[PDB]
């Protein structure tokens, strides 16, 4: 889910008040499909509505399908609203609160987000940006590393209570680490980008829980987005839920500061990408892949950190482990435990294919096309038996009233299966009473 | 001239830059109507469907004509100019030819 | 007795504008293309036939664009006979699908230079003496059958003064050498595909004209866009010349390009009229050819350090950081690697000059 | 991996900008400067990956431009007025050139956009654009120069757009239908910024959706070098293709003798 | 149109034996007369 389906999914409200940051303007603004830009554009300056006609009117009969899925896009964003035009007519202005902040972002004017840093002058303990990347990767894989459940990765309890509330990890016994759920396992396969989303989308479905705005934490999120990697900011002039919450991305490591103390914080790429969510970061230079996957099912891997081993343990029986090499094999086995584990085959071949070494990238397909294939016939075999809960409705002796109960239970939507040659169905077990009084009540007018 | 120069010079020497000024409601609505359907700037508009304006015998039989008296007037500016006396009566031959 | 004794422990051990001259203001430019068997050989990957067919494509594209009032013949010579695949024309795109087309022909028999060249003299025969005739031949096999003498052919194409231009694939050969060399052409071999391109480019360019050829005031038309509106009762459409010899329905616009010599329409341009001959040109593909006219003379490379200048490139701003740049001949300005090949290639003009 | 760039060549003569202010209209120069960068920095809005390129025409040279606002658009601003204003208050009059170089400007935004996409990368393909705004009158001896740029444009198949303010000029009439761009003049100089937003601020494949004026009608006539009259069918020399209306033995410009016997 | 003489006219062209006994000459008009002129 991209960050516009949850934008479109909030109150009105909750919009107009994003709307008063100028930099949720513009994050919305490039946000929009290219029609819509050149829609609002158009609509800058306009202070009268416009007729709904003379807007449909200005695209191509043709594109009137992506005109109207601009038009309703937009109508959900709430960046423009429909008014009584005099005589009936509906016309369509932009909201004023959203144009006026719009064109102060563009034209100018107004005042800015936070003061410059140099109030404070140069930074005393100033870092780099390969070493702020360095630590945010850190940061994230310290976190993976508490989900594994490995004792080196002591963090905070909230974040374990974060984790919980989210559902990856469970808390069946308290005092024990939770046990990380198929949801959780699904995420642990997701690229850092997505899992960064993922965790980011949840926070904000629970971000009453802690008492923050949810426009004051997604403003912020906008203005880092909108930041210059390399430079800090002030953390003065916010509120302390956003101070809390600052510290939450501290702990993540998508934005970096020496001590809690200090008024400077340096974003990082992840943060900055982190609005865009999956999409948009189209040039991530990822780290080279070390994974060597081989004709017998043999992978080879070019690491030392735990995390990376747990992941291809997860679906591959360990071999061998030398300083800068692990030797695994893939078999029918751990395919299918890991597959019984929650995740799905999909998850195993992107994965292999982004952490593919540079080696195999020289063979036209990435990956040998017949490895992929048999985890695929793995994935599928799990999964060949069909199980469905249901009643069986059998003891038809007439044609005509089979096909009037089928009728009414598809109009109910309760049907699991239907034999007009046979005249047998299933229904469900929710669905069954229903047929069943109807099938009685008819009995009774017969 | 020298005196435009140097007073728009010195106009434009302490500049600043201007935002409510650019445009106005006005001036939008007015560029509005004439980028509008049937403005000027949307010279003329909707036109007629030619094709069924004309039968396709009398089209294929137009193409017949067109041909043959594109031939026979490729022949008479063939002949033209006129540089010899055998031209002249060929040249009449031809619309001769062209009339009948 | 190699089997004494052998062990690999050893190898276990750490370790080109000419003078201001006439060009070929008009060219009637015919290319035959060789479709014997040699032509599947892999001389150029994957072979000749689609390698050539693309640099051919690719020549017209370029050809027309630096020749606007020109034409080009499309000939292909296999089994020892000759096929007009194209008629001398100047459409682009009817050439170029028809490269496309014949991109899957069947490369068989040998080249036939006597077939090929008496039907291009043939179409070239009744051509006015102004227009250069010109002819581009591509050559893969080495062998030729030749159904009558082929030096008098050499010398009826002499007196037809005829330039013949030769490109082979394999080495060089006699016959071909002295029909250039006779005729006033060039033999040329390929190297590469680079270099292929490169005598294609080569190719494009006018060639000099001969002394033996005319100057005449040839009569020209330019008729504009004319375009009938169906808000005027005058909107009568009729079916364009060259769209009318059609398989498709010809293109009945209201309005376009009428001749203003015997009011025949044609709803492309450039296009000789077919009905009086008049050469329906426009403005601008006149001026289209005017580089040549006005070649850029090559710039004068300097090194960074011996040019004690500037060191900003005049047209682009460029740091220059290269060991050399490039000094204009007329306003002496600085330009870096880069602009100093663009503009000769394509700008043509020096934007200082024109200040 | 769609890299729009827009480069804007404006019309910086200041004698017609002096005309116009002894006018005393409701337009003058600034706002041409403010409804200029506005559009850039709408541009620069609409996409990360679209790039902005600004040069000023001016008689002496052609002049490479480039709180509460966006950090780049305001630093890009600030560098815009800081060298315009260093270019007209230095813009000395020396000399009776009064058209301005419009060739030139078009040939350095050329090399520009030649540049920027050899600098650019193979992962991205760098679609490229001209939009030039007409205030004072066209030029004449910079017209077979001015050929020279519009085939260029059309070698790299990059779309000019053409904003006439108060002179027409029938080479950007024929310059915008032979590359494809557009071209319209302003009725209201005042609304310049809606009819740049609304017409030359989308992109071909934004206008193509989109419902736009149709283009003006353009004429090719010529001129005959011995009197420069308007001229349907004229005798074209085969040397140096000057158009003569009448029959001549011997071109005066090639001065070679049309050689018929 | 006339076509040159080849000199492999004789080893090129056999008599075409189809599996199904079948002699198969293709007698045609060029090959005859490139015989001729050759013998
Ligand atoms: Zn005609
Ligand atoms: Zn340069
Ligand atoms: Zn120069
Ligand atoms: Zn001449």
């Amino acid at each position: 889910r991209n960050l516009q389906e949850f934008l479109g999914g909030l109150s009105p409200g909750v919009l107009d008040r994003l709307y008063g940051h100028p930099a949720t303007c513009l994050a919305v603004f490039r946000e929009l499909p290219s029609l819509a830009k050149n829609w609002v554009m158009r609509m800058l300056f306009l202070e009268q509505p416009l007729p709904q006609a003379a807007v449909a009117l200005w695209v191509k009969k043709e594109f009137s399908k992506a005109q109207e899925e601009s038009t309703g896009l937009l109508s959900g964003l709430r960046i423009w609203h429909t008014q009584l035009l005099p005589g009936g007519l509906q016309g369509l202005i932009l909201n004023p609160i959203f144009r006026q902040n719009l064109r102060i972002a563009l034209l100018g004017g107004g005042k800015a987000w936070s003061d410059d840093t140099s109030q404070l002058g140069p930074d005393k303990h100033a870092r780099d940006v390969p070493s702020l990347d360095k630590y945010a990767e850190e940061r994230w894989e310290v976190v993976l590393h508490f989900m594994v459940g490995s004792p080196s990765a002591a963090v905070s309890q909230d974040l374990a209570q974060l984790l919980s509330q989210a559902g990856l990890m469970k808390s069946t016994e308290p005092g024990e680490p939770p046990c990380i759920t198929s949801a959780g396992f699904q995420f642990l396969l997701l690229d850092t980008p997505a899992q960064l989303w993922y965790f980011m989308l949840q926070y904000l479905q629970t971000a009453q829980s802690r008492g923050m705005d949810l426009v004051e934490i997604l403003s912020f999120l906008f203005q880092l987005s909108f930041s210059t990697l390399g430079k800090d900011y002030s953390v003065e002039g916010m509120s302390d839920s956003l101070l809390n919450f600052l510290q939450h991305l501290r702990e993540f490591g998508l934005v970096f500061q020496r001590k809690r103390k200090s008024r400077r914080y340096y974003p990082t790429r992840l943060a900055i990408n982190l609005s865009s969510g999956v999409s948009g970061a189209g040039g991530t230079v990822h780290q080279p892949g070390f994974i060597v996957v081989e004709t017998n099912y043999r992978l080879y891997a070019y690491t030392e950190s735990e995390l990376q081993i747990a992941l291809i343990a997860l679906f591959s029986e360990m071999l061998y482990r030398f300083p800068n090499m692990v030797v695994a094999q893939v078999t029918r086995e751990s395919v299918q435990q890991a597959i019984a584990s929650g995740i799905t085959a999909q998850q195993i071949i992107h994965f292999l294919r982004t952490r593919a070494h540079p080696v195999m990238l020289k063979q036209t397909p990435v990956l040998p096309p017949t490895i992929t294939d048999q985890i695929r016939l793995w994935e599928l075999e799990r999964d060949r038996l069909r199980f469905t809960e249901g009643v069986l409705y059998n003891q038809f002796l007439s044609q005509v009233d089979f096909e009037l109960l089928l009728a009414h239970a598809r109009e109910l939507g309760v049907l699991v299966f239907e034999n007009s040659a046979k005249r047998l169905m299933v229904v469900t077990p929710a669905g069954h009473s229903d047929v069943k009084r109807f099938w009685k009540r008819q009995k009774h007018s017969s | 001239i020298i005196n435009s120069f140097q007073s728009i010079r010195q106009e434009m020497e302490a500049y600043t830059p201007k935002l409510t000024q650019v445009l106005s409601s006005s001036a939008a609505s007015s560029t509005i109507t004439a980028l509008s359907p049937g403005g000027a700037l949307m010279q003329g508009g909707t036109q007629q469907a030619i094709n069924q304006m004309v039968p396709n015998d009398i089209q294929s039989e137009l193409k017949h004509l067109y041909v043959a008296v594109g031939e026979l007037l490729r022949h008479f500016w063939s002949c033209f100019p006129v540089n010899t006396p055998f031209l002249e009566e060929k040249v009449v031959k031809m619309k001769s030819n062209l009339e009948r | 007795r190699w089997e004494g004794g052998y062990e690999r422990t050893w190898e276990i051990l750490k370790e080109e504008h000419h003078g201001q001259v006439r060009l070929g203001m008009m060219r009637h430019l015919y290319v035959v293309v060789d479709g014997s068997r040699t032509m599947e050989d892999q001389d150029l990957k994957p072979n000749r036939l689609t390698c050539t067919l693309k640099l051919l494509e690719y020549f017209v594209e370029e050809y027309f664009d630096q020749n606007p009032i020109s034409q080009i013949g499309i000939i292909v010579t296999k089994s020892k006979r000759a096929e007009k695949l194209t008629e001398l024309s100047g459409n682009p795109r009817k050439h170029i699908t028809s490269l496309k087309k014949a991109v899957d022909m069947t490369c068989h028999g040998e080249p036939s230079l006597y077939n090929s060249l008496s039907i291009a003299m043939q179409t070239l025969k009744h051509m006015p003496g102004h227009t250069s005739r010109e002819v581009l031949i591509i050559f893969s096999s080495l062998t030729t059958c030749d159904p009558s003498n082929i030096y008098d052919l050499i010398k009826t194409l002499k007196a037809a003064k005829i330039r013949v231009s030769v490109i082979g694939l394999s080495a060089e050969v006699r016959v071909c050498t002295v029909l250039a060399r006779e005729t006033g052409g060039t033999y040329h071999v390929i190297l590469d595909e680079s270099h292929y391109k490169e005598l294609l480019t080569h190719h494009v360019s006018p060639p000099p004209a001969s002394s033996s050829s005319e100057c005449s005031l040839i009569r020209m038309g330019f008729p504009q866009h004319t375009i009938a509106s169906l808000s005027d009762q005058d909107a009568k459409p009729s079916f364009s010349m060259a769209h009318l010899d059609g398989n498709t329905e010809p293109g009945l616009t209201l309005g376009g390009y009428f001749c203003p010599q015997c009011r025949a329409k044609y709803c492309e341009l450039p296009v000789e009229c077919k009905i009086c001959g008049l050469t329906l040109v426009s403005a601008p593909h006149l001026a289209r050819s005017y580089h040549h006219l006005f070649p850029l003379d090559a710039f004068q490379e300097i090194p960074l350090e011996e040019y004690n200048g500037e060191r900003f490139c005049y047209g682009c701003q460029g740091e220059l950081k290269d060991q050399h740049v490039y000094v204009c001949a007329v306003c002496q300005n600085v330009f870096c690697v880069d602009c100093d090949v663009f503009v000769h290639d394509s700008l043509h003009c020096c934007p200082g000059c024109i200040h | 991996d769609e890299l729009n760039l827009l480069v804007i060549v404006v019309d910086a003569n200041p004698i017609w900008w002096g005309k116009q202010a002894l006018k005393e209209s409701q337009f003058t120069l600034s706002k041409c400067i403010d409804a200029v960068m506005v559009l850039g920095n709408s541009h620069l809005f609409m996409n990360r990956s679209n790039k902005l390129a600004v040069i000023a025409s001016h008689i002496q040279e052609s002049r490479f431009l480039y709180d509460g606002k966006y950090e780049l658009l305001t630093s890009a601003n600030e560098v815009i007025v800081e060298e315009i204003k260093d270019l007209m208050t230095k813009s000395d009059i020396k000399g009776q050139h009064t058209e301005t170089l419009l060739a030139g400007s078009l040939a350095k935004a050329l090399c520009y956009i030649h540049r920027m996409n050899k600098e650019v990368k193979d992962n991205q393909e760098m679609k490229s654009r001209i939009l030039v705004i007409k205030a004072a009158e066209d030029s004449a001896l910079q017209y077979m120069n001015f050929m020279n740029v519009i085939f260029a444009a059309q070698k790299q198949n990059i779309l000019i757009d053409a904003c006439v303010l108060d002179s027409d000029s029938g080479l950007l009439q024929q310059a915008c239908d032979i590359t494809g761009g557009l071209y319209l003049k302003v009725p209201q100089m005042p609304s310049l910024l809606q009819y740049l937003l609304w017409v030359f601020l989308p992109d071909q494949d934004q206008r193509s959706q989109l419902i736009l004026p149709p283009p003006v009608h353009v004429d090719y006539r010529a001129a005959c070098f011995c009197h420069r009259n308007l001229i349907e069918i004229g005798y074209v020399c085969s040397v140096c293709l000057s158009i003569f209306c009448n029959f001549s033995p011997i071109c005066t410009t090639c001065e070679t003798a049309f050689k018929i016997s | 149109q006339d076509v040159g003489i080849s000199a492999a006219f004789l080893a090129d062209v056999r008599p075409q034996t189809d599996g199904c006994n079948g002699l198969r000459y293709n007698l045609t008009s060029d090959i005859i007369e490139s015989i001729f002129r050759t013998y």
